[PDB]
């Protein structure tokens, strides 16, 4: 399968600050990435599709980057409602494996 | 005394050619940009 | 596209094989040596690179199974003559073999 | 250069047949007993007649490769058997190399990576190294042996058989042969001939002695009787014409 390591972990930062998270891949995948939003007690919510592409109904602070293996999600301004969990996803091969996840507070 | 059974023995089947991975692919190349994969020095089972 | 032979080939299909039956008369192929016989375990110690054994009269008497490297011995299937022992039909019609 | 006399050396297993306590008689390419072989000390190009027997009484790093070919140019193939500290590579490749190649990254590979065909990696003065190279019916065969010897300038007195290393389907022609010295120290070369031998397989299947069927009349007598010991008498061996 694909083993994908979410190097950043539980992170603390003040409201309105730059935050960057990375999601390294076992082998290069041609920008076949999905970022998912998760909150406690709530079902997962689709956030970002196709690496660097924003979905409708999502604040513009979220942005994606990275080609092949250096996929990264960057939020320019942190918000109190942004304290939640992010999930990685890849769909290059058919065995669709998520990421370890990162925590925000 | 006449022979009853019939046996044949050959070395282990090792190093199968990986055409199975090309046949099952999540992503398929466009017709104009056809992609060539070289299968070489392996045991190929076309009965599958 | 099968690129035809211009140099010695390196790709083609696997070669199947059967189980190893012992202590019975069986036609046998062991990596290309063909013959009929009874195959039994052996106490011979071939050197590592040696595949089959030939005797003083140049007849194959041992083969190493290709998959599990065990030395085995080929002994010919039983053959002989049949004789009838009779006390003569002038006395009885009961015979022995 | 100088010549040295080979003392019953250059015998190898000619097949993969196991024979126990037999005096077998074979006819194949062997190095004649008590023959002169050229002695080199340090290596120009040399011919390759049916195979060659190469002996080296060196151990450290100097002799770690060979090159083979007929009319080596940018079109004809060339065997590479260069040895690393942990691997060997079999590269039969269509290239030419500059004059005086050696190992310093190699000197000859400055342009010697051209349209190559086959690759293989198998094999990773205290010890004498003996090798025999044969090329026949589109097949290259290597025989090798290692022996602990001391205080010998010529080849040692004794008997040893060369077990087979590899049988490779290069399917090309080879006529010239050369060595790749690791130039950053003596070896011997002998030629094989079609000869008849009387090999003595012991109980375990290991060749213990051999007799040259054409050395002298006594060897002819032993070869005819198929025994290493003959008793008093007159034995007819051959025909004079
Ligand atoms: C050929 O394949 C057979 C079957 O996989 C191998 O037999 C096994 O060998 C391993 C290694 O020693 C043992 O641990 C197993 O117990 C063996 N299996 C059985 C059923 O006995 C065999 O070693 C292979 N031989 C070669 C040369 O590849």
């Amino acid at each position: 399968d694909i083993q994908m390591t979410q190097s950043p972990s539980t992170l603390s930062a003040s409201v309105g600050d730059r935050v960057t998270i990375t999601c390294r891949a076992s082998q290069s995948i041609s920008s076949w990435l999905a970022w998912y939003q998760q909150k406690p007690g709530k079902a997962p919510k689709l956030l970002i599709y196709k690496a660097s592409s924003l979905e409708s109904g999502v604040p513009s602070r979220f942005s994606g980057s990275g080609s092949g293996t250096e996929f990264t999600l960057t939020i320019t301004s942190l918000q109190p409602d942004d304290f939640a969990t992010y999930y990685c996803q890849q769909y290059d091969s058919f065995s669709w494996t998520f990421g370890q996840g990162t925590k925000l507070e | 005394v006449q022979p009853t059974e019939s046996i044949v023995r050959f070395p282990n089947i090792t190093n199968l050619c990986p055409f199975g991975e090309v046949f099952n692919a999540t992503r398929f190349a466009s017709v104009y940009a056809w992609n060539r994969k070289r299968i070489s020095n392996c045991v190929a089972d076309y009965s599958v | 596209s099968f690129e035809l032979l211009h140099a010695p080939a390196t790709v083609c299909g696997p070669k199947k094989s059967t189980n190893l039956v012992k202590n019975k008369c069986v036609n046998f192929n062991f990596n290309g040596l063909t013959g009929t016989g009874v195959l039994t375990e052996s106490n011979k110690k071939f050197l590592p690179f040696q595949q089959f054994g030939r005797d003083i009269a140049d007849t194959t008497d041992a083969v190493r199974d290709p998959q599990t490297l065990e030395i085995l011995d080929i002994t010919p299937c039983s053959f002989g003559g049949v004789s009838v022992i009779t006390p003569g039909t002038n006395t009885s019609n009961q015979v022995a073999v | 250069p100088a010549y040295t006399n080979s003392f019953t050396r250059g015998v190898y297993y000619p097949d993969k047949v196991f024979r126990s306590s037999v005096l077998h008689s074979t006819q194949d390419l062997f190095l004649p007993f008590f023959s002169n072989v050229t002695w080199f000390h340090a290596n120009p190009v040399l011919p390759f007649n049916d195979g060659v027997y190469f002996a080296s009484t060196e151990k450290s790093n100097i002799i770690r490769g060979w090159i083979f070919g007929t009319t080596l140019d940018s079109k004809t193939q060339s065997l590479l058997i260069v040895n690393n500290a942990t691997n060997v590579v079999i590269k039969v490749c269509e290239f030419q190399f500059c004059n005086d190649p050696f190992l310093g990254m190699e000197s000859g590979v400055y342009s010697s990576a051209n349209n190559c065909t086959f690759e293989y990696v198998s094999q990773p003065f205290k010890n004498l190294r003996e090798f025999v190279f044969k090329n026949i019916d589109g097949y290259f065969k290597i025989y090798s042996k290692h022996t602990p010897i001391n205080l010998v300038r010529d080849l040692p007195q004794g008997f040893s058989a060369l077990e087979p290393l590899v049988d490779l389907p290069i399917g090309i022609n080879i006529t010239r042969f050369q060595t790749l010295l690791a130039l950053h120290a003596a070896y011997y070369v002998g030629y094989l001939q079609p000869r008849t031998f009387l090999l003595k397989y012991n109980e375990n299947g290991t060749i213990t002695d051999a007799v040259d069927c054409a050395l002298d009349p006594l060897s002819e007598t032993k070869c005819t009787l198929k025994s290493f010991t003959v008793e008093k008498g007159i034995y007819q061996t051959s025909n004079f014409r």
